RNA sequence: AGUAGUAACAAGAGGCCUCUCUGCU
């Protein structure tokens, strides 16, 4: 017999396959000789002459008078300044610095050691509250302060807390929903689905300008040592190596890195002791170790925290993080940035001879896996901002023949140090260098990983073509929009609540109004 | 998650999974108070754990094995260091 | 000085600096909670925009069915369904003889490698929805449980080995009364107990052997698992994707074999390339597209966006496409490559976990599954889902499952789409009008070169486009499309601009340990870093910082920092011991407490190879131990092969090749 | 409370009681 494969149908897949014709068939047969047998040749032309005019894409062409201003709510005075709602204390933390000889040791022990040198904040029993939040408990939050402080200065290893009622409070212990059965739930009327809280609209805060200043600027310390690697010897690890120790050299003495060290290791104790011990509330130091420019290593202790009960079976389970972060800001200065918070004033200190004062920011907050595995790997903020800067270089390599990042940099007879766009002071602009650029970038960088959630990945990818688009009205591409209200309605529902998305949206229109302004001359 | 459960394994006391014969008898119970590995018995296999402390003391204080002729086996990436190194 | 980021795009081209504008140091947004209100709103939005088409009841399993093909015209830029067949049968017979002999080469090589592959190729693929559990799981377990079933009710195809009897026992377990099958099931066995009751009910695992009728095993095999899109960056919004079954997996590979078949000899397709070859593609593309332009003429470029892409296509289009396509091959063929549209037309949603009703006041929870959707009154619901839940309704089946025809609800024909966009593509003009169109279409992204005497005929050209493209469903979004001049778009995340081209919206990866054992995360992590400087573009400098970021993450999960440094442990005892007791201490690997000499052009090769003829012959003797009693038994995957969530290490089986319990 | 953001966690399963060591030159 013939050597032909057999593949025939049933009855139920035919009968599915006799429904599954488009209009104006009966069965598959006559689909299937319709297709083989006639000719399909004008009708396109016929289907759009007698389609509705109304169907069309109505192009505008793009001018400068048609950009307006992205999220004009945020200059609104009667919605609330965005508070402050990062995990940590950035640009206003305030280290107790111990010198040491570089050993690592147990978080415990570190605090010990930080308290017992600062021995006149430890023994403070009596507070002075400054600030309150609407929901705190300012007993509770200070008896906390004190059996956080006497147990991690105890001559043990442990740092477990006791489930008294004030860590319960604090914790938030009994406070989840008992299941029942749905027969109960039905047969009931007075169980309705909760509307959701959808976030808040909040104005523009002027603090995340002086985050930004203040994270940009050099220090004296760095907490940033990479590892080695090996010799070079290809011409590849050479341009390489020249563009990592300049990097490196203008990224190490600034504020932020020396921030994303203290995430990174505090997410990392906070994500041991979270699978570590699950069922008892255990207090989990804010520390860091720093290096100034003779080699001498100083521990910086930041503040305790007390960790909750973390039974946490899915990615998304909330643990309950207490944080209280010494400070030296005065909370009144800018009351509208910490409601969220409740503030003691516990002491002084001599930074070089005058006395500055010292409180104690007290908040309860909390934390899920995947953020706190994701802190683990702050040092991804390195990566992406070293791999952007190489994207500045080799478009410099698009002019002459060899690196020129010491050209850059510092530049020769020929070439001269390239001055960037830096920011605008008093109203004129203002000129910096490609070192304080890649600072601005690698802040940029890590204010995304700090304030990033959804908002800001919408708001992002939404704004990227108004990017590219005020991109093709300065090369004179001339583009042409088809509906430019529909790019700004996706971009102004980003804005709600996240300081970073707002003051996003205030750069940009400071910048669009630069463009413009420089657009007419 | 992978790279966590490695984590918080190296954390633990006794991670490894120790086979038998003399040279897990050679590995002590502890050394200068570190507590290399345990001592007991399995349901199925009858097995111990071991640290990787225990590890670092088979390759600092562990037994001379014979490697007359290792290079001949993994060859590919001798070569590959061969034209490397020239 | 108040520092502005923006104002980087002054002094730099916003294209060079643009990957400031992907913020993927911050954590993906995950979903707590059900995606049963994601899936409810993709059922109401497929439904919503093939409304006015013919609607009717299917006499195989009772659901509403809503056909919108050859339907009537669009009059408003809302969203369409109705793809007119004679438009569609044009484009593709205009495809077929502008390329001549193209169809029957693909099909006679789909033919000739489904005369060839096996059921195993049912396992490299996703997670499957399980007929048997109701839940989703691996392709080999799904498969497995999926044949040992199949075995009760006497279809022995899959006994042979091939593809072809296995599809014939798919679509002949449709026409048997009654199907039986394994579930697992945790029935209790009643035990005694001492205490003040005396039993302990538990629940004790085992197989039983359970059956359902004909219509419910139809209803599970043309069923559609849904969930929502995890740590998925761009959108503010969540929403759900689908899961199909193992009863589809054979015909879905076949079609999509055979829309790669052409899609491979087609001079306008960016995909499957891949690479550099990308950057080649929209840089021959721009200069093929400005090589012929008119003189005096101008060339604009539409970067575009499609809006309900993957809802708006319809299954019975692709019927008619590979009724179309597969035209001079044998007839099995033919009914062969019709039958992943006759199961994607006929797919049934399900809606997931269902809705969390609290109590406040007495604060109480629980969970309304999907059956019981409807078994409270609406008025005990929010708005938003009150409104899902009225006009849901028509096309919810009593099982807890909705009807869902039109759309194709997640993508899984992603080559049949690019083939009917192409198709578009090829028209080039519409009633010998002065100008003419080209460009290229990746799944869901597209970008338009229009050539034409002036910047008024691009724009009609444009509009002809748009107006061609309604006639066969694909919708191009308004909102998500702009139009310039040639020589600056963007294509599948790819910016170009000027001949110079930006790749990004690639995340960096994890640099971090894999978590396998210590020589294998080596080696795993510096072939990650190779792998991404050959194929992503990585930079030098960019790589140099990973392989520094890895030796660091590397260090402190194993606990083996360098032994000259302070770093103290339970480990680094021993390992600073032996920093002492070495002469030659570059010989040391990096998990006994040695230095790092990895750099851009030793990254494919072992540690242990790299580093042999500098070490001790105490410290190789301790090493290479032949009988050393971490490694223990020998099998392939603890040499060479593991994954990557694949690669090939190179792992000399010494002391850092242990195993956990 | 808090995290979070269109929907969940703020322990669960059982007979007052049980089960689910952590050092970033």
């Amino acid at each position: 017999v013939e050597k032909g494969i057999d593949f025939k149908l049933g009855q139920t897949i035919s009968r599915l396959r006799d429904i599954s014709v488009p209009a104006g068939f009966s069965n598959f047969e006559g689909m299937r000789s319709y297709i083989d047998n006639i000719d399909p040749k004008g009708a396109i032309e016929r289907n759009l002459a007698r389609m509705s005019p109304l169907v069309s894409v109505t192009p505008k062409k793009l001018t400068w008078e048609d950009l307006r201003p992205i999220g004009p709510h945020i200059y609104n005075h009667e919605l609330p300044e965005v508070p402050y709602n990062a995990f940590l204390l950035m640009s206003d933390e305030l280290g107790l610095a111990n010198m040491t000889e570089g050993k690592s040791k147990k978080p415990k022990t570190l605090a010990k050691e930080c308290l017992e040198k600062y021995s006149t904040l430890r023994d403070q029993t009596d507070p002075i509250l400054i600030m309150k939040s609407e929901k705190a408990n300012e007993n509770f939050l200070w008896k906390l302060w004190r059996d956080c402080v006497n147990t991690i200065s105890n001559e043990e290893m442990s740092n477990e807390l006791q489930k008294t009622n004030y860590a319960k409070w604090a914790t938030g212990d009994g406070l989840t929903y008992q299941k029942i059965m749905k027969e109960v739930a039905i047969d009931d009327e007075t169980m309705c689905q909760e509307e959701p809280k959808i976030p808040n609209k909040c104005r523009v805060a002027a603090w995340v300008q002086t985050e930004m200043n203040l994270l940009s600027t050099l220090t004296s310390k760095r907490a940033l040592d990479l590892p080695e690697i090996g010799p070079d010897v290809a011409p590849v690890e050479h341009v390489g190596s020249e563009r990592r120790k300049y990097f490196v050299n203008e990224i190490n003495y600034c504020k932020a890195s020396t921030v994303m060290m203290k995430y990174v290791l505090f997410h990392t104790s906070l994500l041991n002791e979270s699978n570590a011990s699950m069922g008892k509330y255990k207090v989990i130091p804010i520390t860091n170790r720093v290096v100034n420019e003779k080699g001498e290593s100083f521990d910086m202790l930041y503040g305790l925290a007390v960790k909750g009960q973390s039974h946490l079976r899915g990615d998304t389970d909330v643990v309950t993080v207490v944080t209280f972060e010494f400070s030296s800001t005065d909370p009144r200065v800018d009351s509208g940035k910490w409601p969220k918070y409740t503030v003691f004033r516990i002491g002084s200190l001599f930074v070089s001879g005058r006395e500055k004062s010292v409180y104690l920011y007290c908040r309860v907050n909390g934390t899920n896996k995947i953020q706190m595995k994701w802190g683990m790997e702050a040092r991804r903020c390195l990566l992406q901002s070293m791999q952007q800067m190489e994207a500045i270089v080799e478009q410099e390599s698009s002019i002459q023949g060899y690196d020129m990042t010491k050209a850059c940099f510092k530049g020769d007879r020929v070439n001269s140090p390239k001055t960037f766009s830096i920011g605008t002071q008093e109203g004129k602009l203002v000129k910096g260098s490609f070192g304080k650029a890649l600072r601005v970038i690698f802040t940029k960088c890590l204010m995304h990983y700090v304030f990033g959630n959804a908002q800001l990945e919408g708001f992002s990818a939404e704004s990227r073509r108004l990017l590219l688009l005020i991109q093709a009205l300065k090369d004179r591409k001339g583009p042409w929009v088809f509906d430019l209200e529909g790019m700004y309605s996706g971009i102004e529902e980003c804005i709600s609540n996240n300081p970073w998305v707002i003051q996003s949206a205030y750069w940009f229109n400071e910048w669009l109004g630069f463009e413009k302004e420089g657009s007419k001359v | 998650n992978p790279s966590l459960r490695m984590k918080w394994a190296m954390c633990s006391n006794f991670p490894l999974a120790l086979t038998k014969g003399d040279m897990a008898n050679r590995i002590p119970l502890e050394y200068k108070g570190i507590q290399l590995k345990t001592n007991a018995e399995d349901i199925g296999t009858k097995g111990q754990m071991c640290s990787i402390a225990a590890v670092t003391w088979w390759n600092t204080y562990g037994p001379i094995g014979d490697t007359e002729g290792f290079e001949r086996v993994y060859e590919s990436f001798f070569l590959r260091k061969m034209r490397l190194d020239n | 000085m108040n520092i502005n980021p923006y104002f980087l795009f002054i002094d730099v081209p916003i294209q060079a600096a643009i990957s400031t504008t992907f913020p993927y140091t911050g954590v993906p947004p995950y979903s707590h909670g059900t995606g049963t209100g994601y899936t409810i709103d993709t059922v109401i939005r497929t439904h919503e925009y093939s409304n006015k088409g013919k609607q009717y009841i299917s006499d195989v399993t009772g659901c509403t069915m809503v056909d919108p093909t050859n339907g009537p015209l669009p009059e408003d830029n809302e969203p369409s369904a109705y793809a007119q067949l004679d438009c569609v049968l044009e484009a593709l017979d205009r495809m077929d003889e502008e390329h001549p002999g193209l169809f029957q080469a693909a099909s006679q090589n789909a033919m000739e490698t489904l005369m060839v592959t096996t059921v195993d190729k049912l396992t490299q693929g996703r997670q499957t929805f399980d007929w048997t559990v109701c839940r989703n799981q691996p392709a080999a377990t799904a498969l497995n449980t999926t044949i040992t079933s199949f075995r009760l009710n006497d279809l022995n195809g899959a006994d042979k080995g091939g593809l072809i009897p296995f599809c014939q026992d798919i679509i002949d377990s449709l026409d048997r009364p009654e199907m039986t099958f394994f579930s697992v099931k945790n029935i209790k066995k009643k035990l005694p107990a001492k205490n003040r009751k005396g039993f302990l009910i538990k629940r004790i695992p085992m197989k039983v052997k359970d059956k359902i009728t004909k219509v419910e095993y139809i209803k599970r095999a043309l069923s559609l698992n849904t969930m929502t899109k995890d740590a998925e960056r761009g959108k503010l919004k969540r929403r759900a994707i689908a899961t199909a079954g193992i009863q589809i997996r054979g015909f879905v590979l076949v079609v999509e074999n055979l829309a790669k078949n052409i899609c491979e000899n087609l001079e306008q397709s960016g995909l499957p390339v891949g690479g550099n070859e990308k950057k080649a593609k929209l840089s021959n593309a721009v200069a093929k597209m400005l090589s012929n332009c008119p003189p005096g003429g101008i060339s604009m470029t539409v970067t575009g966006d499609n809006t309900k892409w993957n809802e708006c296509l319809n299954p019975r289009i692709f019927l008619a496409m590979t009724e179309r396509i597969t035209r001079d091959s044998p007839i099995w063929f033919r009914d062969f490559c019709s039958i992943a549209p006759v199961l994607f037309s006929n797919k049934i949603a399900r809606l997931g976990k269902g809705f969390m009703i609290t109590s406040k006041t007495k604060r109480l929870k629980a969970q309304i599954p999907c059956p019981d959707l409807f078994s409270i009154p609406l008025e005990r619901y929010n708005e938003e889902t009150r409104a899902k839940l009225k006009k849901l309704k028509p096309f919810f089946n009593e099982e807890g499952t909705a009807s869902l025809s039109p759309g194709m609800m997640m993508g899984m024909f992603n080559m049949l789409s690019t083939v009917l966009g192409v198709a578009a593509l090829g028209i080039k003009n519409i009633g010998n009008k002065e100008y003419l169109w080209d460009g290229l279409q990746s799944s869901d992204d597209f970008a338009l070169f229009v050539n034409a005497k002036d910047e008024e005929t691009c724009m009609e050209g444009i509009n002809d486009f748009y107006r061609t493209c309604k006639l066969l469903g694909i919708n191009m979004s308004k909102k998500k499309s702009y139009c310039n001049e040639t020589g600056m778009f963007e294509f599948t995340s790819m910016f170009y601009r000027d001949g110079f081209v930006s790749n990004f919206a690639m995340e960096l990866p994890s640099f971090g340990v894999a978590g396998v054992n210590e020589s294998a995360d080596m080696a795993i992590g510096m072939t990650i870093i190779k792998n991404n400087m050959i194929n992503n573009g990585m930079g030098p400098a960019t790589a140099q910082t990973a392989i520094q970021l890895f030796i660091a993450d590397y260090r402190y999960t194993y606990k083996c920092h360098r032994g000259d440094s302070k770093v103290e442990g339970k480990r680094m005892k021993i390992i600073k011991e032996l920093w002492e007791n070495t002469k030659g201490r570059d010989g040391l690997l990096v998990a006994d407490g040695g230095p790092n000499i990895y750099n851009l052009r030793n990254l494919h090769i072992p540690e242990i190879v790299l580093k042999y003829n500098l070490m001790d012959p105490e410290y190789k003797g301790r090493l290479l131990h032949p009988q050393n009693p971490f490694v223990g038994h020998l099998s392939i995957e603890g040499i060479k092969e593991a994954d990557i969530t694949k690669m090939d290490y190179d792992a000399v089986s010494g002391t850092h090749s242990w195993r956990t319990k």
